[PDB]
């Protein structure tokens, strides 16, 4: 009954999981987790592209908050990486224009 | 229990090892032209070194020499009571306590952007979950 | 001029923590200077 | 060197710390002591007023907030802790050398002045006495 | 073969670390940033300036000197499109579904 | 953003959406909405915040900490998070 | 426990090391020069066996002798099968993903394709221009 | 178990996200509501940490007792032999007294059993130790006579231990009723605590 | 209603976040298996290091009550270490999640007067390791910071490198033993403000003739120095 | 000063003092005003020495910054030169500016005393510290002009100092009013419990 | 000899002063990380009955 | 401490709590005439009177 949070916390098990796998030399393990990494969400599909088309601040809100989480500049070269990436943004974006961020401790 | 303490290791000459000292060593003695050259600079009127001068140039701020029984040995002093500056406001920092844990600006500031970034986008997820609740009940 | 509670061979002496002491020696001195051989002793 | 000794720079972490608790226990105590002495007295004066002016019946400074010793400098011929950029061989110095038919120093290794070994190896140094042409002990 | 790194060898172990099989950016890693004063220092300068908290909060903006965005994401925009879709028909590219857009995008960033 | 005022914002949307009615709610009752979500959100926040942190820094330290070990790092921010809901919403 | 890389770590390590692994694909197997074939559209008539066994298997939890980790693998296995139709749908509705669905391209044009060299990263603004400076 | 420590910011904030504003009333208030609650919390733990070191710490002393086959004035203890709690009960509860029926060796072997018990059960500490020691020393000087001749002898000296033993008694009673009392006190205390509490934060404010 | 159901993919697909729970949960996905970090180097409280001191390897005495077991670093590593990123060495000189040594206190005067003495500060008592991508985030920030201060000055890289050193080395929970690392980096930009300062003024001296066995031999080249 | 260590039994009594009836209503209600008086005396306790430890180390600060002739945002100090209070007073209230009377020598050291000033002042954590040193930096650029040909060009700069500028008074300003009034609370929380405390023990009974 | 041992009786009074503090700093950890461990669950679920 | 076979000897107790580490000095070269030999004058040579200055006062 909380499918977003629950999908959110897995991708960020599972990126962590790629993290470690790398790390310790495990292509079996990262693969797993790639396969794993929740590919099969309508609303992520339907966002993407609406993010890859996205400007201004919108899209400026949604990479301070994939700035937050994965601050670490993947390779342009690993098409994997890349795709995670992309999935993680484009899951952000669908949230936030559901209902948008803030992300100032000031507030009220 | 550190004073007057006993040999805690051997002292020996091992085989063979040189000692360049010969039989007139003791009688040797050492020796430095330093003070017969003073001497004969004080005479001649040589050039004298700058320390003999108390003021000190080698600086912008006032330095004054302090001279330990001789023109040779000296330190330079300085004379100003230097002032200091804060562009600081007072009251604005309280070390002691832990501010991670208080909620508000400063709580979250002693945390990071980061984890208020990731509480924000769990409030979101949140409330995404909730409306469709509510719009579930709400259709009953 | 940045980290000063973990810069401590930067900062000052415990002296100058205390408000009590022709010329008179500086109030203000650092444990930077031990980094240097003729700072306290002198050059003769 | 006696007014590092008075900054505490020749003194071990463990001696600084130990000081530290030992100016935080005096006056805890007295803290304590004076609340006890003003409890009392404002309990049998009914009045707060009393305890008011306990607040000033005991300020020069602060302690220090961080200290800095003499064993916190690194040392060492391998420790990387002193190495920023290599020196150059033309500036290296060189080690003392001695080779003949009766004696040498390239059997063995003394050491620095501070970080100091033993020249001969282990099989041979219960027989260091054999290898002297005088040989103190120690007392004991 | 993998011998262990000192603590005196750590800081350049973080701009230049070995290699893995999911390896960063080692020539973008001295530009990953993220202030933590963006929001403290706006409402300093605002307030300064001599506005109040609402018009601060209203005039606040997300910080822009954030690691920069993949170009991949813009010039491989089509095939990393196709690779999704694939991944979402084909349960994440299971037994070598997905090979052929992948190994595409792998040559196209690569070039041997 | 208190719990008292989070409730009351609830029984305000619900009894405009019975006012209103099951066809124009969505479209006459958005700003209570909001509001009513937005403090419901604070109240979550700070009371399952400790929480979203320990999470933030397993993930951060790759669930290597021993708090990390196990499924509660997880289980802990559901619970508040269905706490919370339960607490407000009904 | 471990099971090392180098059983004989003096003399394997030397002349016959271990690469780094590649994890993109195989890389022992031909290259496809066909996409994969449309599989069927699907719809709810295979959601059988999942809805069933997730209905038992929940009951069988509220009664308290099943457990939790059946009930989120069932779940999970209805939920999947769900995802499929949604994402079958949101495929053949929304059009920016029919240019996705008819892509075809070769290892020929890869390879001679040039947008490689503009794969630089860019670089962060300056610090004054939070100060607008 | 316990949660990992809190994230810190990695770029350093030294007062750039000091207010410079003053405060407001709510404000002020929710800053009294939280010394309020921190308050209660700390009464909260004091309560709960000395009902649990104590409960810990009774509950070691009991097994260890029982590890170690102990019996005091109530007789709770199943691994006793009967003969051995006959003469205990005697010795708590009734009146040590040799038979008829025994032989005088017998008897001065039952006053000495009485006696070793008795001296390694009362130290010198316990106040029942010297009227115990006096009535079986008279004991021990009318062996060779019936219980009817002897009790005119030892009543005056089985008085004062039965009024010890009474007092004793006595003692243990109304600590028992005195612990629960303040114990339930207690207990009711930190559970009003625990509801204001509760009140005070549906009432508290802030993120 | 279950909890947590879409939220446990490493359970559903056997994912393992890492070699330990691999070992755990018997996934077996992890070819080279797991060497167990032992609980030595998990957790432990701040010890004494240096030699010349009397209280060497023993814990750091405080003003609380803590449980005087140390941390222990790696000594006799082994030799195939395999993943060498930051994740894994740090966990030989320091432990991720922090010493064992933090304080609960019982009032806040005890805690102000702790820290008004020298012996307690939060950030280095409550608080964890700095990752790698913390690390550089802070150091890139001091850097821009430095740049903007002045981009024309010679010691820039060298203030740089001893705030890199100290974060790397996390002076905030062990600030002794990382100043120990990171004051040649200091005694080096103190260098080279002097030299800074003594190109701007014209700061020269006169040199003596040169010696008369400048060479040790006369076929040696007098390589010419600046 | 301190009293001297109660005086202790020379007998051991161990329990023979122990009472041998349950306790009273008035006892129990005794007891429970006895701690509530222990609960007061350690709240009171708490605010007296942190109070006492909060002015002690800030008369110490103050102490010790008089002592190294310090001043702040707030010119408080009459060790001063007028020359050094004019510059600060500049830094701090008004705007740096290098006057058309002077020579371009003198306008340079004025720049480089005002940024060797600023830079001792403020380090890199401090927020104005950037758009002080690109203001002064502005003014080295534009020595060789006049103050109406220098102001179109550096008012970009001086801007955002100023702003900086009156942030951190701001802040200063609030710090004030919060702590005032935080203490004042605090203060009349503690008279408050004294006065809880003095009924309680016209209340109390027991010798 | 090995029995002494066991019971500390080639111990100093340090030593054992040091060990008797061990055993009470470790069963002050536990008891304060079980306090917080309580009081945040008596919390999310407004309930004295999981403080006891 | 007092025991040579200590190391910790001649050192302060520790206790749980925070305690001042100066310690009482036994009298160990005493002067030929105490002319007070009563055990008040005798006592303080081994122990003070109004007894150590290691006593708690627990917050709680
Ligand atoms: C098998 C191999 C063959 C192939 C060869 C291969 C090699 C070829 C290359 C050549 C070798 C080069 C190798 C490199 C050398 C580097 C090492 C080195 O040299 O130094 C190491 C070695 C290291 O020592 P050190 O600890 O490092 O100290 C260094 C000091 O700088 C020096 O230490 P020192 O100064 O302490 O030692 C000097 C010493 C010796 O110095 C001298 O004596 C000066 C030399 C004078 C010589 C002439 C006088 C002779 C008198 C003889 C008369 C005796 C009575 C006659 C009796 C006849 C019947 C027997 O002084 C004393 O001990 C006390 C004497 C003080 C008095 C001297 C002045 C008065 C002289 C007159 C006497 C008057 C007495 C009056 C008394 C008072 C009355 C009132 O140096 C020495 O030992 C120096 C002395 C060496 C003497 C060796 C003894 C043997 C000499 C014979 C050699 C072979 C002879 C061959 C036949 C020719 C003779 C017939
Ligand atoms: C990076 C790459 C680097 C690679 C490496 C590069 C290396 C560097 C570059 C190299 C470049 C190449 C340069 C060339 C190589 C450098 C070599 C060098 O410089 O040497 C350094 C090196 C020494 O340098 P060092 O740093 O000072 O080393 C430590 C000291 O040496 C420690 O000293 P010590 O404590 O061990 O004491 C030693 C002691 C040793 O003292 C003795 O051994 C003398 C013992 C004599 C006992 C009997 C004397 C009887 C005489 C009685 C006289 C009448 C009575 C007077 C009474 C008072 C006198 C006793 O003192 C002496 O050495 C005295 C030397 C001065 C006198 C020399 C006498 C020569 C006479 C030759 C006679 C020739 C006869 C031919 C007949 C042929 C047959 C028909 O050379 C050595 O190995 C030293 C030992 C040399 C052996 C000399 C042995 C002479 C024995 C003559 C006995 C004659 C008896 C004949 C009997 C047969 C007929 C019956
Ligand atoms: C120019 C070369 C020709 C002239 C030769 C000159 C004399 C040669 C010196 C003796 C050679 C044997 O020297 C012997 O081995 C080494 C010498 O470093 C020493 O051994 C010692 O140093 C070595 C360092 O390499 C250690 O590994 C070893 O553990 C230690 O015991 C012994 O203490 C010495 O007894
Ligand atoms: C026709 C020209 C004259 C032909 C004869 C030349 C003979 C020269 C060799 C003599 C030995 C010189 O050895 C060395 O070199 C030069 C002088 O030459 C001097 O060098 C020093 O003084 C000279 C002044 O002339 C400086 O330029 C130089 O910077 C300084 O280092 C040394 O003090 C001297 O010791
Ligand atoms: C009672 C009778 C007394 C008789 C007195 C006789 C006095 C004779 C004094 C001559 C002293 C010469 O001293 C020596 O001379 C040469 C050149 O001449 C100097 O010069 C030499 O060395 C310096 C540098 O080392 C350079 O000048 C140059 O490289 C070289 O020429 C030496 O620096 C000086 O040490």
């Amino acid at each position: 009954s909380s499918p977003h949070m629950d999908r959110l916390l897995g991708d960020l098990k599972l990126l962590a999981a790629y993290d470690s796998a790398a790390g310790w030399q495990e292509p079996k393990a990262m693969e797993s987790a790639f396969q794993s990494l929740s590919w099969d969400d309508a609303d992520v599909l339907k966002a993407l592209p609406q993010y890859l088309n996205c400007r201004g601040e919108q899209k400026r809100r949604v990479d301070f908050a994939y700035a937050a989480l994965c601050p670490r500049p993947v390779d342009e070269k690993d098409p994997k990486q890349t795709l995670m990436s992309l999935w993680m943004k484009a899951r952000l974006f669908s949230y936030d224009q559901k209902h948008p961020f803030v992300l100032s401790p000031f507030a009220a | 229990s550190m004073d007057h303490g006993m040999q805690y290791s051997s002292i020996y000459w091992e085989t063979s090892h040189r000692t360049y000292l010969p039989f007139w060593a003791s009688l040797t003695q050492k020796f430095s032209w330093k003070i017969m050259d003073d001497q004969i600079r004080s005479f001649l009127r040589l050039p004298k070194p700058v320390t003999t001068e108390p003021f000190v140039f080698s600086s912008g701020s006032p330095y004054i020499r302090r001279y330990f029984g001789d023109a040779d040995i000296s330190v330079p002093v300085p004379l100003h009571a230097p002032a200091h500056f804060a562009f600081v406001p007072t009251g604005t920092v309280s070390p002691w306590e832990e501010t991670g844990m208080e909620t508000g600006p400063q709580g979250a500031a002693a945390r990071g952007a980061a984890a208020t970034a990731f509480r924000a986008v769990l409030e979101s997820a949140w409330k995404c979950d909730i409306d469709e609740q509510i719009k579930e009940k709400l259709h009953s | 001029p940045f980290m000063w509670r973990q810069r401590a061979y930067c900062a000052p002496v415990p002296s100058a923590f205390a408000s009590q002491q022709g010329v008179r020696k500086p109030l203000l001195r650092s444990n930077s200077e031990s980094l240097s051989v003729f700072s306290q002793i002198p050059d003769g | 060197a006696q007014l590092h000794a008075s900054e505490g720079f020749w003194d071990s972490e463990s001696e600084q710390q130990e000081a530290r608790l030992q100016r935080h226990a005096e006056h805890r105590n007295d803290l304590e002591t004076t609340w006890e002495e003003a409890l009392r007295e404002a309990t049998l004066a009914r009045n707060f007023d009393v305890l008011v002016s306990y607040l000033n019946h005991g300020q020069n400074g602060i302690p220090p907030s961080v200290t800095w010793n003499f064993n916190a400098m690194p040392y060492g011929k391998e420790n990387p802790d002193t190495k920023t950029f290599p020196i150059p061989d033309h500036e290296q110095p060189y080690r003392a050398f001695s080779l003949g038919f009766t004696a040498n120093n390239l059997s063995g290794n003394w050491g620095d002045y501070i970080d100091r070994q033993d020249n001969k190896n282990a099989l041979m140094r219960p027989a260091r006495m054999m290898f002297t042409d005088v040989f103190i002990p120690t007392t004991k | 073969a993998a011998s262990t790194i000192p603590i005196s060898q750590w800081p350049s172990l973080l701009y230049a670390p070995p290699s893995s099989p999911a390896n960063p950016a080692v020539e973008a890693l001295p530009e990953m940033q993220f202030d933590d004063l963006h929001y403290p220092r706006q409402m300093l300068l605002c307030r300064g300036a001599g506005y109040s908290l609402e018009q601060c909060n209203r005039m606040a903006q997300p910080d822009a000197r954030v690691t920069p965005e993949n170009p991949a994401e813009k010039l491989l925009k089509e095939e990393a499109v196709a690779a999704i879709a694939c991944l979402s028909q084909r349960e994440g590219g299971k037994d070598e579904q997905c090979r052929y857009y992948i190994e595409r995008m792998y040559k196209l960033a690569n070039k041997e | 953003m208190s719990v008292f005022e989070a409730r009351s914002s609830f029984l305000d949307l619900e009894q405009c959406a019975r006012a209103a009615g099951p066809q124009r709610w969505e479209a006459e009752c958005q700003g209570v909405r909001q509001r009513a979500l937005q403090a419901a959100a604070d109240v979550m926040s700070r009371e399952c915040g400790a929480y979203g942190d320990s999470f933030f820094q397993c993930y951060r330290h790759g669930f290597r900490l021993e708090a990390c070990q196990g499924e509660k790092a997880t289980m802990q921010l559901l619970r508040c998070q269905r706490m919370v809901a339960d607490r407000l919403v009904p | 426990v471990r099971n090392q890389r180098y059983p004989a770590s003096p003399v394997q390590e030397i002349f016959l090391p271990e690469p780094v692994p590649f994890v993109q694909f195989d890389q022992t197997a031909p290259s496809p020069n066909s996409p994969p074939a449309p599989l069927p559209s699907p719809s709810l008539s295979q959601c059988e066996e999942q809805k069933d066994r997730y209905r038992d298997i929940s009951s069988m939890f509220h009664r308290g002798v099943a457990g939790a980790e059946q009930v989120r693998e069932a779940y999970n296995s209805m939920a999947k099968c769900f995802r499929r139709v949604s994402v079958a749908e949101v495929l053949e509705s929304d059009p920016a993903f029919r240019q996705a669905r008819n892509f075809t391209m070769d290892l020929k044009q890869a390879e001679d394709d040039q947008r490689y060299k503009q794969l630089q990263y860019g670089r962060v603004p300056s610090i004054l221009t939070k100060y607008h400076l | 178990t316990a949660l990992p420590p809190p994230p810190s910011a990695n770029v350093a904030v030294s007062f750039t996200a000091a207010p410079a504003e003053p405060l407001s009333r709510g404000e002020v208030k929710a800053a009294s509501l939280k010394l309020e609650l921190q308050n209660i919390e700390r009464e909260l733990k004091d309560w709960w940490m000395s009902r649990k070191i104590l409960r810990d710490r009774n509950i070691g002393l009991f097994n260890l007792l029982q590890h170690h086959n102990f019996a005091g004035l109530s007789v709770n203890n199943a691994k006793l032999s009967d003969s051995q709690r006959v003469m205990w009960t005697d010795l708590v509860q009734g009146k040590p007294d040799v038979e008829d029926k025994l032989s005088v060796d017998a008897r001065e072997m039952k006053v000495d059993m009485y006696e070793k018990l008795f001296k390694q059960a009362a130290d010198l500490e316990n106040p029942c130790r010297m009227p115990g020691v006096a009535y079986l020393r008279c004991l021990r000087d009318t062996l060779t006579e019936t219980q009817s001749a002897r009790r005119s002898s030892c009543l005056n000296a089985f008085s004062s231990f039965d009024a010890c033993r009474t007092g004793l008694l006595k003692q243990q009673s109304a600590a028992v009723e005195n612990s629960l009392v303040r114990q339930n006190m207690a207990d009711v205390r930190a559970k009003a605590l625990f509801e204001r509490r509760a009140v005070l934060l549906d009432l508290v404010e802030g993120k | 209603s279950i909890l947590g159901a879409e939220a446990f993919p490493e359970l559903l697909s056997k994912v393992p976040l890492n070699p330990q729970m691999d070992e755990d949960k018997h996934f077996n996905k992890y070819k080279w298996g797991n060497e167990p970090i032992p609980v030595n180097r998990r957790t432990g409280s701040r010890m004494n290091s240096s030699i010349y001191d009397n209280r060497n390897h023993e814990a750091v005495r405080h003003p609380w009550s803590t449980d005087a077991r140390t941390f222990h670093p790696n000594d006799n590593p082994e030799a195939d270490r395999i993943n060498t990123q930051y994740s894994n060495m740090v966990s030989d000189s320091f432990p991720e999640g922090g010493f064992s040594d933090a304080p609960r206190f019982s009032s806040n005067w005890e805690r102000l007067l702790a820290y008004h003495h020298g012996l307690y500060s939060p950030e280095k008592f409550n608080s964890t390791t700095k990752t790698a991508d913390e690390i550089r985030l802070a150091v890139n920030d001091f850097a821009a910071k430095v740049h903007a201060d002045d981009p024309k000055n010679a010691c820039k890289y060298l203030m740089i490198e001893e705030f890199k050193c100290l974060q790397s080395a996390q002076a905030r929970i062990d600030p002794q033993g990382a100043a120990t690392k990171c004051v040649k980096w200091f005694n080096e930009w103190r260098q080279c403000a002097w030299d800074q300062e003594k190109m701007v003024k014209g700061y020269n001296y006169i040199e003596d003739r040169r010696a008369r066995k400048h060479k040790p031999y006369i076929g040696a080249p007098d390589l010419q120095y600046s």
